[PDB]
């Protein structure tokens, strides 16, 4: 949404206020592995 | 011609001046309808 | 009535004011010749 702003033509403003509903604000990412029955030395590695 | 010019550069900016207050009255509401929506949230936290 | 078409609109009124201003430099530039001729007139009549 656009507030002209200036003397000439195409000066302006943005407000893009995000959506706030309660089905779009909290959304987290659980994860849980198998039942692991190997042993061993591990070394996780997240990427990005 | 440069009067004119400059009047309406003038009376532009005036009315840029209200569309401004009314870009800040609409942000504060937001902003400030935002407040009750974070202890809301809180109170949901130290219920769960 | 609406965001893009005031923009323009603007941009409009503005060429108007421009070829409002050229024309009525073209009045004026015709009336300051005339007063000239009317004044030289004036004092060749008398002469005469």
């Amino acid at each position: 949404q656009e507030f002209q702003i200036g003397a000439s033509s195409n000066q302006t403003v943005k407000a893009t206020i995000g959506a706030t509903q309660s089905s779009k604000i909290g959304v987290t990412r659980f994860e849980t592995g198998a039942q692991s029955f190997t042993s061993g030395v591990v070394g996780l590695t997240i990427k990005n | 011609a440069i009067a004119d010019s400059l009047r309406s550069q003038a009376n532009t900016l005036g009315q840029a001046i209200s569309n401004g207050n009314d870009a800040l009255g609409i942000l504060q509401t937001a902003d400030k309808a935002m407040d009750e929506q974070l202890k809301i949230l809180d109170t949901i936290k130290t219920k769960a | 009535t609406t965001l893009k078409g005031a923009m323009a609109v603007m941009d409009i009124a503005e060429t108007a004011i421009t070829n409002l201003d050229q024309i009525r430099a073209d009045i004026a530039s015709i009336q300051n010749q005339v007063t000239s001729t009317i004044n030289n007139i004036t004092v060749t009549q008398v002469n005469v």
